[PDB]
RNA sequence: GCCCGAGUGGUGGCCACUAUUAUUGGGCCUAAAGCGGCCGUAGCCGGGCCCGUAAGUCCCUGGCGAAAUCCCACGGCUCAACCGU
RNA sequence: ACCCGGGUAGUCCUGGCUGUAAAGGAUGCGGGCUAGGUGUCGGGCGAGCUUCGAGCUCGCCCGGUGCCGUAGGGAAGCCGUUAAG
């Protein structure tokens, strides 16, 4: 797909008007490095900042919706139903944002969520090293980590090459969107609650970088 | 009373760590802890310590770099063969890299990795990673 | 930083900067000079000279003008207003008009580079949004006020007008020294009185 | 530090001098110290109070530090000064004071029996004795043939 | 035994893979697919467990499992127990008799091939065979042919015509 | 139309799922669940420092835990199951 | 029956038995570690005041008894140096 890449980013860069200083420097082409937004902890306030980094072509921002829920609030002579939805933005290339959103209509929420998710993007650091030898690519996570969300306890474990994403489907969707090829998954405590389990996996893949190791040194 | 004085050292040391104080004070002190901090320093996990032996007790003031994540004693302190090491390897430690499952041994005291290079084993004492 | 001469030592001491009120807490204990025989705490006057210097530096640095001095105090809003006139940026509200930082749909929307708070206890909202945006935070802190989230300090009195005057004055001087217009070693072109407040009609 | 035993209340934090060798601005010979001790045990005072009066009057905080080394097998201190002379009670003072007190209780209860609380400390003091007995047997200040009882407490005191 | 079926058999993502695979290699039943998955699983499982253990344990165990994979041909000239785990259910399926018959150009297409070996229209070594599973070694590839056959005893069997119109081998 | 395929399904039993038996790897304010409180016997568990033994403990050697089944190789039966080395 | 007017056992004392509770803080006990603030009770200490008595107050410390709250835990309420960390 090649050059059509920047063309979506530049088409967004036709009418995108920066609210922030962050949205401005990105819209100027400065610090053209998502990673160089993360390290610094500069606030992802604009959705488009990201649309600037992820073109049509290379990483392929895999937008995906997990669960759509229908909830109610009882009101005077009324039930006011709405919808909550969980969406996953991610590149197989080692970024991910988990989003949930709530709305009266369905379509909107999808949209809301898709946006919500952008803000909460995260690097997952993968295992260069692997498990055994750093033969080529980061197949796994570096270290086993666990997630914590309400009742849910997810362990990610390093792995053999080819032994790929051995988790429940819900997480399996999120992980694939991360870019972990291979990972043992040890769950504990009710997953039925999708939103959390997901929040678990996300938190988990989040905590990757939060681990402080020796090879960093 | 106390028992496992080591452990009550270690556990401070970690809860100490998790806060992110600067240095530690451990009121009860010993060989076990002394030796273990020695081996710990040898791997590098910690900075420098001084113990002052008061007529009461040894006390260790320990310097905290930031390295340590988690370092804990073993409860019944199980005996572990050098073949069973790998099992106890996968369980307690976070991955193949770290290797201070500190055991006590015929040679002296060692980490896990310093134990394996010699080739000798025994009852577990504590962990560090 | 530099030794306490006069202007510096006669100025703080003549202005009631020293006189702090009730409560001490464990973190603040370091700036606290002495105990009176009553619960009224006295702040170290050296530390105020020291922590005002680096505060000319720290705010001469962020030279673009989106420094925001807010105040919940009735006393303080006048020194602040005058302070902002000199410098070149200020957010005025009695509150923060929350969504100053976090929201850009708000018709009053700024994007600061630094903040000055007057009372960490009243301006907690301005702090609340100072943790999210990612803004470093310099202030005036009392024997009663913590330093949680408060990363750089200027331990001074803020409960009274003379003081509330002196500080936003000497500071307006210091940052103009560093950036290079009027010095903190020359006597300031603006008088202290405007920053000083008075009640004729309410 | 504490032990809330038959209590919830944290124990006193009284703490020793961290001196490990003794003051020399204070001055006594191995011979002079020994006299002071023997004089006080002759009064009817007991070793804790003997160490107390020596502290308050002669300015020696603990005997061990001052004395040893003069036969460095171990620290030389009050009752180890006494035993070499034969002035030591064959019952350890610990165990003695305990039992001593105990016999006084019983007499109260004798006349007054409607006493919960007073009854309940009889139970609380015996059971410290029991322990203090139990281990001594094995250490050897009290023969293994002994066993504790309230008639064998009224015989040791008289 | 000699099969596997994952915890949940009707799952869509598992089933999709197969049906696409099912036409691709032209299996007769799913069991066949399974054979190779389950065979693949064992090599992986063992390769992995060996690499893991203390390096002093008679290395013969490793050698042995690298020897067979070389001989069979899945592994070419790579030296790590980690490449083994880098196989997939497609690679095994490339190694079959059926696949290898179409490849060389002994058959027009894999569906045709299913006919040939059954009626004994493919010889291997000196033997005929009936089982299209048959694991074909690398050394064994060079010895597939005709001799006492309906495809090649003459030059006017239409069979020869059917194979010639295509002339395309490759992954099945 | 989907699955599987000479099988496929029903009832029953066992194991998994069930960290719903917790060693690995569970809880116990209000969800089940703290004894109304204490004492101490049996038990388990134990501050520091030096020396002996080496009972546990680790290391090495040596006697030995039949064949079969299992796992790996090679070889045999068209293939594999199965068998042989 | 709630409401009202009479009324026995009991309620009190002595000796004995009986042994139950939303017998709660619905939170077993012991040790170590882990921001703080404030009020309060008792003990210590350095001062000022004094009626010359710690009588009135300031602060550090030790033991106890409440409330508020950081990090963390919790399903949430809440808990949070008197832990449910």
């Amino acid at each position: 797909m090649s050059q059509e890449w920047k063309e979506y980013a530049k088409r967004v860069l036709d009418e995108w008007e920066p609210k922030t200083k962050l949205g401005m420097m990105v819209k100027e082409g400065q610090i053209t490095d998502i990673h160089e937004i993360f390290r610094r902890g500069y606030q992802i306030k604009e959705p488009e900042i990201i649309d600037v980094l992820l073109p049509e072509v290379n990483a392929r921002e895999n937008q995906e919706v997990l669960d759509i829920a229908l909830t109610v609030r009882m009101t005077d002579s009324g039930r006011r139903v709405r919808f909550r939805v969980l969406a996953a933005v991610g590149n197989r290339d080692g970024y991910v944002g988990l989003g949930i959103g709530h709305g009266k209509e369905v379509g909107i929420a999808i949209r809301k969520a898709i946006n919500y998710a952008k803000l909460n993007i995260i690097e997952i650091k993968r295992g260069c090293g692997s498990w055994e030898c750093r033969c080529r690519r980061p197949h796994s996570v570096p270290f086993a980590v666990e997630g914590k969300e309400g009742s849910v306890r997810v362990r990610l474990i390093p792995g053999p090459r080819g032994l790929g994403l051995v988790i429940g489907d819900v997480g399996k969707k999120i992980l694939r969107l991360a870019g972990v090829q291979d990972v043992w998954s040890q769950t504990f405590g009710e997953t039925r609650t999708t939103v959390n389990f997901a929040k678990a996996v996300f938190n988990a893949l989040y905590n990757t970088n939060r681990v402080a190791i020796s090879p960093e040194m | 009373t106390l028992l496992d004085p080591l452990a009550n050292a270690l556990s401070h040391i970690t809860n100490s760590e998790r806060v992110g104080k600067r240095e530690v004070y451990i009121k009860p002190a010993s060989k076990l802890i002394g030796e273990v901090l020695r081996v710990m320093q040898k791997y590098g996990y910690i900075g420098e310590f001084e113990f002052i032996d008061d007529g009461r007790a040894g006390v260790y003031r320990v310097q905290l770099l930031g390295r340590i994540n988690k370092a804990g004693a073993i409860k019944p302190r199980f005996p572990v063969k050098v073949s069973e090491f790998e099992k106890w390897e996968k369980r307690f430690l976070p991955a193949f890299e770290f290797g201070i499952l500190i055991v006590s041994t015929s040679q002296g005291v060692m980490s896990h990795k310093e134990a394996i290079e010699k080739g000798i084993g025994g009852r577990l004492i504590a962990y560090v990673y | 930083m530099a030794d306490e001469y006069l202007v510096p030592l006669d100025q703080y001491l003549a202005a009631g900067v020293h006189i702090g009120t009730q409560q001490k807490t464990k973190d603040m204990k370091k700036f606290i000079y002495r105990v009176r025989q009553d619960g009224l705490y006295v702040l170290d006057v050296r530390k105020t000279d020291e922590r005002l210097k680096v505060a000319g530096k720290f705010l001469a640095k962020f030279e673009p003008q989106s420094i925001l001095a807010v105040s919940v105090r009735l006393y303080g809003q006048k020194p602040v207003k005058k302070f902002g006139e000199v410098t070149g940026a200020r957010a005025i509200p009695g509150r923060f008009l929350p969504g100053t930082m976090t929201n850009p749909a708000v018709k009053n929307f700024f994007e600061p580079d630094v903040l000055i708070v007057t009372d960490p206890r009243a301006d907690h909202q301005a702090m609340r949004e100072a943790v999210e945006i990612g803004i470093p935070i310099v202030a005036l802190v009392d024997t009663e006020n913590l330093l949680s989230y408060v990363d750089l300090a200027i331990p001074t009195n803020n409960k009274g007008r003379k003081a509330l005057a002196l500080i936003y004055w000497i500071l307006a001087r210091e940052i103009l020294y560093n950036r290079g217009e009027i010095q903190s070693r020359e006597d300031f072109k603006i008088p202290v009185e405007e920053f000083e407040m008075k009640i004729v009609r309410r | 530090m504490a032990r809330m035993h038959a209590r919830k209340r944290g124990k006193s934090g009284s703490k020793r001098p961290p001196r490990t060798a003794p003051p020399i601005w204070v001055e006594y010979t191995v011979e002079e110290i020994e006299n002071l001790v023997v004089k006080l045990r002759k009064e009817g005072y007991s070793t804790a109070m003997i160490g107390t009066i020596l502290r308050d009057q002669y300015g020696i905080p603990s005997v061990k530090l001052f004395k040893d080394p003069d036969n460095p097998n171990r620290n030389l201190t009050i009752t180890r000064i006494l035993e070499k002379h034969g002035l030591a009670p064959e019952i350890p003072e610990d165990l003695m004071f305990l039992i001593r007190r105990a016999v006084n209780l019983r007499k109260h209860l004798e006349q007054h029996p409607k006493d919960l609380h007073s009854m309940r400390g009889l139970q609380l003091i015996e059971s410290k004795i029991r322990r203090l007995v139990k281990y001594y047997k094995r250490k050897g200040k009290l023969p293994k043939n002994w066993r504790y009882d309230p008639e064998t407490a009224k015989l040791l005191v008289r | 035994k000699k099969y596997e079926t994952p915890p949940h058999p009707w799952i869509k993502e598992r089933l999709d893979r197969e049906r696409v695979l099912m036409d691709k290699y032209e299996l007769k039943n799913k069991k066949e697919l399974w054979k190779h998955e389950t065979q693949l699983k064992n090599f992986r499982r063992r390769a992995r467990r060996l690499l893991a253990a203390r390096g002093k344990q008679a290395e013969i165990e490793r050698e042995q499992l690298l020897a067979r994979l070389k001989r069979l041909g899945l592994l070419p000239e790579d030296a790590v127990l980690d490449d083994v785990l880098s196989l997939t259910i497609e690679d095994i399926l490339e190694r079959r008799l059926q696949t290898i018959v179409y490849k060389k150009g002994l058959a027009r297409t894999m569906r045709q091939a299913r006919q040939l070996i059954v009626h004994g229209h493919i010889e291997v070594n000196g033997q005929i065979i009936r089982s299209p599973s048959y694991l074909v070694l690398k050394e064994e590839e060079d010895t597939i042919t005709y001799a006492r056959t309906s495809p090649f005893a003459n030059p006017q069997h239409p069979e020869r015509m059917m194979i010639e119109k295509a002339k395309q081998g490759g992954e099945a």
